[PDB]
Protein backbone atom coordinates (compact mmCIF):
# COMPACT_ATOMS: atom_id res chain seq x y z
CA UNK A 1 0.00 0.00 0.00
CA UNK A 2 2.55 2.40 0.88
CA UNK A 3 0.35 4.23 2.66
CA UNK A 4 1.08 3.85 6.64
CA UNK A 5 0.72 6.74 8.02
CA UNK A 6 2.24 5.71 11.56
CA UNK A 7 2.99 9.19 12.41
CA UNK A 8 1.96 11.23 15.15
CA UNK A 9 -1.41 13.70 14.96
CA UNK A 10 -0.51 17.38 15.15
CA UNK A 11 -2.78 19.90 16.68
CA UNK A 12 -4.57 23.00 15.48
CA UNK A 13 -2.70 26.28 15.53
CA UNK A 14 -3.91 26.93 19.13
CA UNK A 15 -1.93 27.61 22.88
CA UNK A 16 -2.52 24.77 24.09
CA UNK B 1 -19.98 6.65 -0.34
CA UNK B 2 -20.21 9.81 -2.36
CA UNK B 3 -17.54 11.80 -4.03
CA UNK B 4 -16.47 13.69 -0.74
CA UNK B 5 -14.10 16.61 -1.26
CA UNK B 6 -11.80 18.30 1.21
CA UNK B 7 -9.54 21.93 1.15
CA UNK B 8 -6.24 22.54 2.49
CA UNK B 9 -6.14 25.38 5.52
CA UNK B 10 -2.87 25.34 6.35
CA UNK B 11 0.90 24.22 4.31
CA UNK B 12 1.76 21.12 4.40
CA UNK B 13 4.88 20.02 2.92
CA UNK B 14 5.69 16.50 1.88
CA UNK B 15 8.41 14.64 3.65
CA UNK B 16 8.83 11.36 1.99
CA UNK B 17 7.28 9.31 -1.57
CA UNK B 18 4.23 8.46 0.36
CA UNK B 19 3.30 12.93 1.30
CA UNK B 20 2.55 15.24 -1.34
CA UNK B 21 3.10 18.32 -0.66
CA UNK B 22 -0.37 20.93 -0.59
CA UNK B 23 -1.01 24.75 0.30
CA UNK B 24 -3.97 27.04 2.17
CA UNK B 25 -6.94 27.27 -0.09
CA UNK B 26 -6.07 24.35 -2.82
CA UNK B 27 -8.53 21.74 -3.74
CA UNK B 28 -7.99 18.56 -2.80
CA UNK B 29 -9.67 14.46 -3.22
CA UNK B 30 -10.01 12.78 -0.42
CA UNK B 31 -10.50 8.80 -0.90
CA UNK B 32 -9.91 7.06 3.08
CA UNK B 33 -9.18 8.18 6.09
CA UNK B 34 -6.40 6.41 8.88
CA UNK B 35 -8.03 6.18 12.64
CA UNK B 36 -9.76 9.84 11.99
CA UNK B 37 -5.97 11.20 12.49
CA UNK B 38 -5.12 11.10 8.79
CA UNK B 39 -6.36 11.86 5.30
CA UNK B 40 -5.96 10.50 1.93
CA UNK B 41 -6.41 13.36 -0.34
CA UNK B 42 -5.12 13.60 -4.03
CA UNK B 43 -4.63 16.34 -6.04
CA UNK B 44 -7.23 18.15 -8.61
CA UNK B 45 -6.02 20.78 -9.99
CA UNK B 46 -2.00 19.49 -10.88
CA UNK B 47 -1.85 16.23 -12.14
CA UNK B 48 1.19 13.89 -10.01
CA UNK B 49 -0.59 11.73 -7.48
CA UNK B 50 -2.37 10.69 -4.63
CA UNK B 51 -0.12 11.44 -1.14
CA UNK B 52 -0.71 11.70 2.69
CA UNK B 53 -2.52 14.93 4.60
CA UNK B 54 -3.44 15.29 8.17
CA UNK B 55 -7.12 15.91 9.03
CA UNK B 56 -5.47 19.07 11.41
CA UNK B 57 -4.66 20.29 7.97
CA UNK B 58 -7.60 19.97 5.79
CA UNK B 59 -11.23 20.79 5.77
CA UNK B 60 -14.51 18.10 4.90
CA UNK B 61 -16.47 19.52 2.75
CA UNK B 62 -19.39 18.87 -0.31
CA UNK B 63 -19.43 20.20 -3.35
CA UNK B 64 -23.19 20.09 -3.05
CA UNK B 65 -22.83 22.09 -0.16
CA UNK B 66 -19.22 23.33 1.09
CA UNK B 67 -20.93 25.51 3.70
CA UNK B 68 -22.79 22.85 5.57
CA UNK B 69 -19.23 21.44 6.69
CA UNK B 70 -16.94 24.40 6.63
CA UNK B 71 -17.71 24.89 10.37
CA UNK B 72 -17.08 21.49 11.59
CA UNK B 73 -13.95 20.98 13.16
CA UNK B 74 -12.05 18.26 11.76
CA UNK B 75 -9.94 18.76 14.50
CA UNK B 76 -12.33 17.05 16.57
CA UNK B 77 -12.11 13.65 16.46
CA UNK B 78 -15.95 13.42 17.62
CA UNK B 79 -16.73 15.51 14.53
CA UNK B 80 -14.58 14.00 11.83
CA UNK B 81 -16.16 10.95 13.38
CA UNK B 82 -19.89 11.50 12.84
CA UNK B 83 -18.48 12.83 9.07
CA UNK B 84 -16.41 9.80 8.42
CA UNK B 85 -19.08 7.66 9.72
CA UNK B 86 -22.06 9.00 8.24
CA UNK B 87 -20.48 9.25 4.81
CA UNK B 88 -19.24 6.06 5.57
CA UNK B 89 -15.74 6.90 3.91
CA UNK B 90 -13.15 3.71 3.79
CA UNK B 91 -9.77 3.46 5.20
CA UNK B 92 -6.50 3.75 3.77
CA UNK B 93 -6.36 -0.08 4.18
CA UNK B 94 -9.37 -1.10 2.70
CA UNK B 95 -8.64 1.57 -0.24
CA UNK B 96 -5.71 -0.33 -1.21
CA UNK B 97 -7.44 -3.35 -1.37
CA UNK B 98 -10.02 -1.44 -3.12
CA UNK B 99 -8.01 -0.58 -5.83
CA UNK B 100 -5.51 -3.03 -5.74
CA UNK B 101 -8.55 -5.95 -6.72
CA UNK B 102 -9.98 -2.92 -8.66
CA UNK B 103 -7.16 -3.05 -10.97
CA UNK B 104 -7.64 -7.25 -11.49
CA UNK B 105 -8.86 -8.72 -14.13
CA UNK B 106 -12.55 -9.02 -13.04
CA UNK B 107 -16.47 -7.71 -14.40
CA UNK B 108 -16.31 -4.05 -15.75
CA UNK B 109 -18.11 -1.64 -17.95
CA UNK B 110 -16.54 0.07 -20.95
CA UNK B 111 -19.30 2.72 -21.05
CA UNK B 112 -18.41 5.72 -19.10
CA UNK B 113 -16.49 8.95 -19.88
CA UNK B 114 -15.25 11.57 -17.31
CA UNK B 115 -13.66 15.39 -17.96
CA UNK B 116 -11.97 17.69 -15.86
CA UNK B 117 -13.74 21.51 -16.10
CA UNK B 118 -12.23 24.71 -17.10
CA UNK B 119 -12.87 28.43 -17.21
CA UNK B 120 -11.05 31.78 -17.36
Amino acid sequence: GKFIPSRPAPKPPSSA
Amino acid sequence: MAPLFAVTLYEFKAERDDELDVSPGENLSICAHYDYEWFIAKPINRLGGPGLVPVSYVRIIDLMDPAKYASVDTYDREQVMKIIDEFKIPTVEQWKDQTRRYKESSIQIGNGHGQSQGLE
